[PDB]
């Protein structure tokens, strides 16, 4: 089997959300599709499981009420659903395949997760889409551009259109008080190369259609 | 059921041997697995039934059990092996996992390169001011970035960010942002970040005066 | 050199709780009354016993959504409590529901394995609903050698050992790397213990 899940989602508290997971149209037989949640930095959490066949479902004692697993056996796809999302619900969501009720040897179980989906990132903040501001960090010399106050993740920063990749560090974004992200991208080049060579950081933030080139200054 | 993994972080030279532990609150009686996860990616099975390797998995990943003490062992660390390691019990549902064990690459100490950046005029013209301290290619990850403004130690008004360990020298980089209103920035003349790290002789301060 | 008591071979393998050579009419036999299907062929198979290890195949603990500990009768007694055969499991409904069961075992033991299960012929729509909730049940056991699918015959037969229903038991040999599949929404007597060969 090969599980594929729907794309990434950004939503505000109180909104409905239904992510999806297909890729198991034939199996044999008796198999569970489970939902696993993984919070930024934390370990992993089993939410529940479903048999796509006879639509039998077990929920974790931690999630029975919050969420709803479901199957449309027609198109052979499983759904995770919420009624009213919450900033807490912000996580990576995997679906995972394992065998239903198979045993072997001397009573041990055949119930480990055999196959995973790629992940579906779900984010709940909730500010609104806001494009970033792009500031020079002016100068073995070091220079950067600083990508401030945006939403949602992510941005992509390149330098000189990608012809420069040696010595570049794009730091993970950090959440601020405002619920907005700030990011820093820096690069080191020989000191003896300023004034001559042009340094431009290209910044992309598709959700707000931000496409910005900044010349990074000097003296 | 509760699985407690141990340790959470573990620094180990390439070539050597790592020993991850996981302990169960109850009996899972050998119904336990080990997955490996890398950044952005799903976990991939390594061990099932506590002892059996999955297909593809080399023989240097070993697994043993003493009733409730489960042991993963990786020998001859190649770079391919540095990631996060979870244990899971599938003895009964709700299936539970460990909290993780991050396996860090170990290298000889390396002292940071320290840079400091003034706010751009462009950013001031708005009305907010960001001063940035950059620490470059160091190891170990423990370093202390202290903001001093007019000698006065600052506190609770900066934010740090660290890169993931590097792939081609196993170092780290970090950036700290001191964020002040455009106001409160003019009433001050010197801005400095003092860095204290292991690979440094004494602390190291970079600094600048406005104009 | 192998010798029984006042257990029969059947009562023996199923593991009657009141427990070559057996007495032609033993005291303890099938607690619950019924028939042990394919009896004598099994007996012929069992005078060639070179190896015989009892091993577990599906833990009684692993029944989460059915009521395991309840398959007990005033007919299979042990220390003046109602009991039942040890080696199998008489699964009863839980919270007035009985979800279909889908279990499955793969024989990975290098050896042939002797597996034993059964079906409960309850005696009226009463006992049926009380014990399993679903009015219309089946049982479905399968390998690559066997295909069984059995409906319960609901009738009130003459009382034997206090019981107007009956229990039919079946058995099979499972070859190495063959899997057996169970599917049942009631009246299943589920294996817990099987035998090596
Ligand atoms: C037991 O059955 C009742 C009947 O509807 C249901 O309300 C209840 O949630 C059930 N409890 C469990 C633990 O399934
Ligand atoms: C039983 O397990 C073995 C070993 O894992 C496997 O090769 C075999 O195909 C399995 N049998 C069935 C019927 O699935």
């Amino acid at each position: 089997v090969q599980l594929v899940q729907s794309g990434a989602e950004v939503k505000k508290p109180g909104e409905s959300l239904r992510i999806s997971c297909k890729g198991f149209a034939y199996s044999s037989t008796y198999f569970w599709i489970s939902w696993v949640r993984q919070m930024p930095g934390k370990g992993l959490e089993w939410m529940g499981r479903i048999d796509p066949t006879d639509s039998y479902i077990n929920y974790s004692p931690s999630f029975q009420g919050h969420v709803t697993i479901s199957v449309d056996r027609s198109i052979s796809t499983v759904y995770l659903q919420w009624s009213s999302l919450k900033a807490s619900d912000t996580a990576m969501y995997y679906c995972a395949y394992h065998r239903r009720g198979h045993f072997y040897g001397s009573g041990s179980a055949w119930d480990w997760f055999e196959s995973w989906g790629q992940g579906t990132l779900v984010t709940v903040s909730s500010a609104s889409t806001k494009g970033p501001s792009v500031f020079p960090l002016a100068p073995t010399a070091a220079l950067g551009c600083l990508v401030k106050d945006y939403f949602p993740e992510p941005v992509t920063v390149s330098w000189n259109s990608g012809a420069l990749t040696s010595g570049v560090h794009t730091f993970p974004a950090v959440l601020q008080s405002s619920g907005l992200y700030s990011l820093s991208s820096v690069v080191t080049v020989p000191s003896s190369s300023l004034g001559t060579q042009t340094y431009i950081c290209n910044v992309n933030h598709k959700p707000s259609n931000t496409k910005v080139d900044k010349k990074v200054e000097s003296a | 059921i509760v699985l407690t993994q141990s340790p959470l972080t573990l620094s180990v030279s390439p070539g050597e041997r790592a020993t991850l532990s996981c302990r169960a609150s109850q009996s899972v009686s050998s119904n336990l697995a080990w997955y490996q996860q890398m950044p952005g990616q799903a976990p991939r099975l390594l061990i099932y039934g506590a002892s059996t390797r999955a297909t593809g998995i080399p023989a240097r990943l070993s697994g043993s059990a003493s009733g409730t003490e489960f042991t993963l062992t990786i020998s001859s660390l190649q770079s391919e092996d540095f990631a996060v390691y979870y244990c899971q019990q599938y003895n009964n549902w709700p299936y539970t996992f460990g909290q993780g064990t991050k396996l860090e690459i170990k290298r000889t100490v390396a002292a940071p390169s320290v840079f400091i950046f003034p706010p751009s005029d462009e950013q001031l013209k708005s009305g907010t001011a960001s001063v940035v301290c950059l620490l470059n290619n160091f190891y170990p990850r423990e370093a202390k970035v202290q903001w001093k403004v007019d000698n006065a130690l600052q506190s609770g008004n900066s934010q740090e960010s660290v890169t993931e360990q590097d792939s081609k020298d196993s170092t780290y980089s970090l950036s700290s942002t001191l964020t002040l209103s455009k106001a409160d920035y003019e009433k001050h003349k010197v801005y400095a970040c003092e860095v204290t790290h292991q690979g440094l002789s004494s602390p190291v301060t970079k600094s600048f005066n406005r104009g | 050199p192998l010798i029984l008591r006042d257990c029969s071979v059947a009562g023996w393998l199923l593991g009657n709780p009141m427990c070559i050579v057996e007495k032609a009419n033993p005291a303890n036999d099938l607690c619950y009354p019924g028939n042990f299907n394919d009896y004598e062929e099994l007996k012929h198979l069992l005078s060639r016993i070179n190896h015989f290890e009892k091993i577990q195949i599906i833990p009684k603990s692993s029944w989460s959504d059915h009521e395991a500990s309840s398959g007990v009768s005033s007919a299979c007694p042990y220390q003046g409590t109602p009991s039942f055969f040890r080696n199998v499991v008489w699964l009863i409904k839980k919270n007035n529901t009985y979800p279909t069961i889908k279990r499955s075992y793969n024989n990975t033991n290098q050896e042939d394995l002797l597996i034993l299960w059964g079906i409960h012929h309850s005696n009226d729509a009463a006992e049926q609903t009380k014990l399993y909730q679903n009015p219309t049940t089946y049982i479905s056991v399968g390998t690559s050698t066997l295909n069984q699918r059995l409906v319960p015959k609901i009738a009130t037969r003459s009382k034997v050992n206090g019981q107007s229903g009956r229990m039919d038991f079946f058995w099979t040999i499972l070859k190495p790397n063959d899997a057996i599949n169970f599917e049942s929404n009631g009246n299943f007597i589920a294996p817990e213990y099987a035998y090596k060969i």
